[PDB]
């Protein structure tokens, strides 16, 4: 029988910074500094800057050299990661309870005192090429990247990975500039697990009071639409079809999330038929053999993309995309049962609860919530918010997809992949 | 400036190799002795008294 | 229910000091390993999956 | 299919202390090295001579 | 400030029970709204013969495709519709089926597992459909150099024994295995006393015990007379298997010496040593400054694309070593360095590196058991292997006991002047000769 489960504590300082901690009474500690500094904040003169940054978390700082960050962290068994999204960067650190201080100090040094010495950043440049090659080993990453480049005129159109032409080109000054114009107090959230509030709070007031950057959503993603096609003779065709949907935090975003589980988004049973996935089952009808399909759902600060993703043999991409699109048209046209929305509601709900089961999924959830919404929203009210989605909302979301201007990306042998106008 | 090799780890390193360095001397002594037939040293080993008196 | 990354779908790259470079958001594939012939390299100009800093005795 | 491999039978090349599955080989590990090393020791002793 | 030490005591005790069946029922309550449950059986390719090898793997396919009470796709829809997740896996000594599910769905989750574990239909048409799926997974697997190389490593290390075989079996067994072969393997193995019903989350032990009694009573209402469920020890062989293929862009290599087995306490020190050596991947930040000499030299001299140490444990035996991936002209250097590090630890380990290795194990231990699934898997399989749970704190004391001496002695024992098992796949012309590898296992200055 576990002890008293503490409540998360949350604090906004007058400078905009947010601190959120949960005393886990757990053997280890996890701490993250979340920043509104992702890819969407680059512009056309500095593309890739934030990729190189993601890769420079162990370069020398005032206060700690590269060698020290690496040995000091590894002497205690700890770790230091940086996770990027088009909206944000998350510097996360973990270690046992007794070592949070040194890890905290390493964290502070990396995020508020990097030196970007000219020779250390030069030695790092070729990592951009290796890091990108590894990620692009999955066709999915190229597709989702082309997907966003087609969907937007700017901001969200930027890729997570540095454009080749920029490799070797990003400069120390650009890194100094990106940190100082984006790693500021009002764009940050300091989240801690297995640490006390007063300790995090003290750290924030002491070391995270910096501001002199930008404040807005200094862009506002302009959804635009269009398609990008990469021919390559991979064996399967990967394709994604999308329309503008809802911004994170709007009630409509919740309709999209449920539409996503009606249609289907990930398998539940090892080697199963996916009986309750309406999308899969609808492609399965007229298509015989290798293929995958799933709803795709991405919601951001000021926009969102929703649709589907198909993997199929080159010759039947058309059949697969068209059968899938037809399946969404069928639910926009009103053919949806309450028991389906209800079941889709249970996978969303169960899935969310499952995603915050571990401390790393909780840390991320709390951190993203802190940046996106400025608050913590507990499991019962998220559930309650999902519950308020009506069948009609789900139908409306589907309707918005069917009639909205689209974006498509596809890679493979495209000889049989429809353009948008052919859909 | 040889103070680069002065610290706890180096002292533990020195220790772990003492038996080895000791045993290498054993080998070297016995080996020098036996190759020159060290009259002095050998006269004391029970057998190997192939020098009568 | 924020956390775009895990709200499933958008892409989320991770870099590490000790652990390993990840690209792990959402798209289909799992049910492509089911109806099959989803090759994969093993370890072509690469890296490594599942990664480490976990164990037991 | 790489699972159709199978290492071929070495029974007629094996030292007798091994040869039997069911039995671990760690138990004859010292003896088998003992014998092969003794051979070299003796050799070098002879060459020393 | 709760200290780390203190927090280890805060981890609630794992509760264990037994039905009259012999079925052990174990849980770790935590107050999450979600949980993981499933059954752990010790059955796996090591229990199979030449003839039925790949049997369990075949059952795992069939496992979720219809019971008697829920035929065809009825299972899927019950699970999918509650939002739960249904998984399974099989190694050479273990098999598992588990459900991730909303905590208040424990009752059905459990009802489902029993049904799977007991009333598996094995409808003749299904097995035929699966024949081609598995074959396909085989072609699929042949392209993962890493999977192929450990399969080779097992095949040569345990050359004339059951542990030599892979889990999926050879293609011909997949072709000829019949329903009767499956039902017999099932009856032979899916028997109460070799099964553990495990759970972790917002449950309570009594509920799980009640459910175990409700849906699982009636498995060993029989129990066999002279059957023969015993496991014979597996001969380890110092050998090499080289699959030369210059058409592949990088070489895979896996070396190992004989490990002691799940039960041996020596495993704690071995893992500490393995942590010191670490792993490496070309996407790691900071290379030249990495603690591990192997890791840092590999990063500075580009000897590697990746490498990792390992300690596979089986009953009374195991594989202890490292696997690496590299360019055709670096295999020789990678081996030289890998082997220098084992030797160095055998005879020369210092104190601060052991501390780093120790801490690395503490973080790994704890980082791993995070969330219901990993904890469940740990309860389930620990009972299979150790017989008990082994609470964090006991592991902590084992780790604490390790110092330089222990590393030196424990390493020496398994590594020093020991015949390794070598498996290699790819552009391996430069892979050192076996005699040469064998000579790297001892030091002439020692």
């Amino acid at each position: 029988v576990p002890p008293h489960p503490q409540d998360l504590e949350f604090t906004r300082l007058p400078n905009g910074l947010v601190i959120a901690s949960l005393e886990n009474y757990a053997p280890a500690s996890r701490i993250g500094l979340f920043i509104k500094a992702g890819s969407r904040y680059e512009n056309s003169n500095n593309l890739g800057t934030s990729h190189l940054l993601r890769l420079a978390s162990s370069l020398t700082t005032k206060g700690a050299s590269s060698f020290k960050i690496t040995r000091g962290i590894e002497a205690v068994g700890g770790k230091l990661s940086v996770t990027s999204t088009r909206e944000n960067m998350a510097y996360t650190v973990e270690c046992l309870r007794d070592d949070v201080d040194i890890l905290m100090e390493f964290l502070l040094n990396v995020t508020t005192a990097p030196e970007f010495r000219r020779w250390e950043v030069a030695a790092l440049q070729p990592q951009l090429r290796i890091d990108k090659a590894v990620a692009l080993q999955n066709p999915q990453a190229h597709v989702i990247e082309n997907l966003h480049a087609a969907a937007y005129r700017n901001a969200l159109a930027n890729s997570l990975y540095c454009p080749d032409y920029r490799i070797g080109k990003v400069t120390p000054v650009e890194l100094h500039d990106y940190v100082q114009n984006h790693f500021t107090s009002a764009r940050m959230a300091l989240i801690g697990l297995g640490v006390s509030h007063p300790v995090l709070k003290q750290v924030a007031e002491q070391f995270l009071n910096i501001r002199g950057g930008l404040g807005l959503s200094g862009a506002k993603a302009k959804y635009h639409g269009g398609e990008i096609r990469e021919q390559n003779g991979d064996s399967l065709v990967h394709a994604a079809l999308v329309a503008e949907s809802a911004a994170i935090g709007s009630a409509e975003a919740n309709a999209f999330s449920v539409l996503q589980h009606v249609l289907g988004a990930g398998p539940h049973v090892k080697r199963g038929s996916n009986a309750t996935s309406s999308l899969y089952q609808a492609v399965a009808k007229g298509v015989h053999q290798p293929f995958d399909v799933s709803a795709f759902n991405a919601s951001y600060s000021d926009s969102g993309l929703f649709g589907f993703y198909t993997i199929s043999q080159a010759a039947s991409a058309g059949d697969v995309i068209k059968a899938a699109y037809n399946q969404v048209k069928t639910i926009a046209q009103g053919n949806l049962s309450n028991p389906d929305v209800q079941a889709a509601k249970n996978k969303l709900k169960a899935g969310y609860l499952m995603s915050v089961e571990s401390s790393e999924g909780f840390l991320d959830e709390v951190g993203s919530q802190a940046l996106a919404a400025g608050s913590y929203t507990p499991p019962s009210t998220v559930l309650q918010q999902i519950d308020a989605v009506a069948d009609a909302d789900v139908i409306n979301a589907a309707k918005k997809f069917v009639s909205g201007r689209k974006s498509m990306a596809a890679s493979g042998n495209l000889g049989h992949t429809p353009f948008i106008d052919e859909l | 400036m040889l103070t680069r090799f002065l610290g706890p780890r180096y002292r533990q390193l020195a220790r772990n190799w003492v038996p080895t360095a000791q045993l290498w001397g054993a080998v070297g002594a016995v080996g020098l002795v036996w190759a020159t037939d060290w009259r002095l040293i050998l006269d004391w080993v029970p057998y190997i008294n192939g020098k009568f008196k | 229910m924020l956390s775009v990354a895990a709200r499933s779908g958008p892409f989320a790259p991770v870099l590490s000091a000790t652990s390993r470079g990840v690209a792990g958001a959402l798209r289909p594939l799992v049910q492509a390993a089911v109806p099959a012939t989803s090759e994969s390299p093993v370890l072509d100009l690469k890296r490594s999956v599942l990664c480490r800093e976990s164990l037991r005795g | 299919s790489h699972t159709d491999i199978k290492v071929p039978d070495f029974s007629d090349y094996r030292r007798p202390e091994v040869l039997d599955s069911t039995k671990s080989s760690k138990e004859s590990s010292e003896a088998r090295k003992g014998f092969s090393y003794l051979v070299t020791a003796t050799t070098t002793v002879g060459v020393a001579y | 400030t709760a200290t780390y030490a203190q927090a280890l005591q805060s981890v609630p005790e794992t509760q264990v029970s037994q039905l009259d069946n012999g079925l052990r029922v174990a849980s770790e309550q935590s107050s999450q709204p979600t949980c993981t449950v499933g059954v752990w059986i010790d059955a796996g390719s090591r229990y199979e013969s030449e003839k039925n090898n790949g049997a369990g793997y075949f059952v795992e396919h069939l496992a979720f495709k219809g019971t008697k009470n829920r035929p065809g796709n009825a299972l899927e829809k019950e699970v999918e519709s509650m939002g739960a997740h249904l998984n399974a896996y099989s190694t050479r000594e273990h098999t598992a089926y588990y459900i991730k599910a909303l905590s208040k769905d424990l009752p059905k989750a459990v009802e489902l597992l029993a049904d799977i574990v007991q009333n598996c239909s094995l409808e003749d048409s299904q097995i035929e459909k699966e024949r081609d799926v598995i074959l396909q997974e085989l072609q699929e697997n042949d392209t993962s150099m890493r999977d192929v190389v450990f399969n080779y490593l097992h095949a040569t290390a345990f050359q004339g024994t059951p542990l030599a075989q892979s889990v999926e079996g050879p293609s011909e067994n997949v072709r000829k295995l019949s329903r009767a072969d499956l039902t017999e393997y099932l009856s032979r193995h899916y028997k109460a006393p070799r099964m553990v019903l495990a759970a972790a989350g917002g449950l309570e032990h009594r509920q799980l015990l009640d459910l175990a009694q409700k849906h699982f009573s009636g498995l060993s209402g029989t129990y066999d007379e002279d059957a023969v469920p015993t496991l014979s020890p597996c001969r380890f062989t110092g050998s090499q298997i080289c699959h030369r293929e210059d058409g592949l862009p990088l070489a895979h290599v896996a070396i190992a010496v004989e490990g002691p087995g799940w039960a041996h306490p020596d495993n704690v020190a071995l893992q500490v040593a393995n942590a010191i050596i670490g792993h490496y991947d070309c996407t790691y930040g900071g290379g030249a400054h990495l603690s591990s000499p192997l890791a840092s030299i590999a990063a500075t001299n580009k000897l590697c694309q990746s490498f990792q140490t390992f300690n596979i444990c089986y009953a009374d035996t195991g594989l202890l070593g490292a696997h690496f991936v590299c360019d055709h002209m670096s295999i020789d250097d990678m081996m030289f360095v890998l082997q220098g590090q084992w030797m160095r630890l055998c005879t020369s380990a210092t104190e601060s590196e052991v501390l780093r290795g120790k801490n690395l194990l503490r973080n790994a231990l704890v980082s791993h058991l995070d969330g219901t699934t990993p904890v469940c898997e740990d309860i389930g399989r620990s009972l299979l292997t150790y017989g008990r749970r082994i609470p964090l704190a006991e592991w902590e004391s084992r780790i604490a006991e390790v110092d330089a001496r222990v590393v030196r002695e424990v390493c020496s024992k398994y590594f020093y002047d020991q015949c390794p098992a070598v498996a290699g796949f790819g552009p391996i012309e430069q892979l050192p000769d076996y005699n040469r590898i064998r000579s790297g296992m001892f030091w002439l200055r020692f």
